[PDB]
């Protein structure tokens, strides 16, 4: 909890923007599949 | 002795500024307590 977290942390924040990326993405792709 | 200025202001202002000196001491040397403190809520949280 000293260095393993700090990687782990940044990796936490990137995992996280990835998934930050998506949600936004399948927001304005089911508003765009339409019909 | 109840009943030279330049001594009393040359040190008192040299004392003075061995206790503004000071003061910064505490604040570098340190007042980390406070980062510390976070030392004590956080590396703890290995356990």
């Amino acid at each position: 909890l000293s260095q393993a977290n700090v990687k782990l942390l940044a990796e936490n924040s990137s995992y996280l923007e990835k998934l930050r990326k998506t949600e936004e993405i399948l927001e304005e792709y089911e508003r765009r599949f339409q019909i | 002795t109840r009943l030279v200025k330049l001594v009393q202001d040359y040190n008192y202002m040299q004392q003075n500024d061995k206790i503004k000196l000071l003061n910064h001491q505490i604040d570098y040397l340190n007042k980390e307590n406070t980062e510390m403190d976070s030392i004590l809520r956080s590396k703890p949280y290995i356990a």
